């Protein structure tokens, strides 16, 4: 979370892992995810998702949704013509928002830009859409 | 081997001055040729009457979007590959290709008004100002940190010398 970056709490991860594993909490998976990822960077979100052992098929299915949303973002957000001014980094691509091709420092730069480029919140939306599919299926 | 081209620049339709460029055909022939042919209008379209739509003081003056925001077209199709990155952005006067990422060259270009080393390996340098750098310097004052210009800066005429 941005608060300066601060590591995600150990027991935020706890909450999460223990909310994924237990079926009685299935309806609260999405709300729990939302509550446990407040101010999260994409790196934080990936760390949280990837901390879960024993749900590989579900996690692969989520990644497919994420990758689809990343490509849809790119379709509707063509990159701006450079050259980039000094001190300025690119507008984020879909893979940047998902944290695959961006660094923590780039993510922080976007999220604390004035006005904010809220890459954490955007990614969170994609993950939630994916979690809907997996709550439905798995 | 290396052709020379000129722009006659105008500010709100009033003549400002001539800027000439040496194009580095010897090192980036494909990129040189695109800019050369767009300058003469010999394909039936090109830079004549286009504007410098993005000027950032202390950085660069950008133009060559003669189709209207990512617009313009090369003489080879809409986009072409980065030819090489042999030449560097060493100082004011450097003429280099604008792009929206790797291998996305079209018609847009920029003139450096400072040393811009962080663009090395990302934008293809293909020429330099020969005469008229003081005109480029004057053009800078019409820009903003935004890039938005305060006046219509246009290429009233252009061609090969």
């Amino acid at each position: 979370p941005i608060v300066v970056h601060q590591a995600i709490s150990p027991r935020t991860l706890n909450a999460w892992v223990k909310v994924v594993e237990e079926k009685a909490f299935s309806p609260e998976v999405i709300p729990m995810f939302s509550a446990l990822s407040e101010g999260a960077t994409p790196q934080d979100l990936n760390t949280m998702l990837n901390t879960v052992g024993g749900h590989q098929a579900a996690m692969q299915m989520l990644k497919e949704t994420i990758n689809e949303e990343a490509a849809e973002w790119d379709r509707t957000h063509p990159p701006a013509m450079g050259p980039l001014p000094p001190g300025q980094i690119r507008e984020p691509t879909g893979s940047d928002i998902a944290g695959t091709t961006s660094t923590l420092q780039e993510q922080i730069g976007w999220m604390t830009h004035n006005p904010p480029i809220p890459v954490g919140e955007i990614y969170k939306r994609w993950i939630i859409l994916g979690l809907n599919k997996i709550v439905r299926m798995y | 081997v290396n052709p020379t081209v000129f722009f006659d620049i105008a500010v709100d339709g009033e003549p400002l001055g001539r800027v000439s460029f040496e194009l580095f055909a010897d090192k980036v022939p494909k990129t040189a040729e695109n800019f050369r042919a767009l300058s003469t209008g010999e394909k039936g379209f090109g830079y004549k009457g286009s504007c410098f739509h993005r000027i950032i003081p202390g950085f660069m003056c950008q133009g060559g979007n003669f189709t209207h925001g990512t617009g313009g077209k090369s003489i080879y199709g809409e986009k072409f590959e980065d030819e090489n990155f042999i030449l560097k952005h060493t100082g004011p006067g450097i003429l280099s290709m604008a792009n929206a990422g790797p291998n996305t060259n079209g018609s847009q270009f920029f003139i450096c008004t400072a040393k811009t080393e962080w663009l090395d390996g990302k934008h293809v340098v293909f020429g330099k100002v020969k005469e008229g750098m003081n005109i480029v310097e004057a053009m800078e004052r019409f820009g903003s940190r935004n890039g938005k210009t305060s006046k219509k800066i246009t290429i009233a005429d252009c061609g090969q010398l």
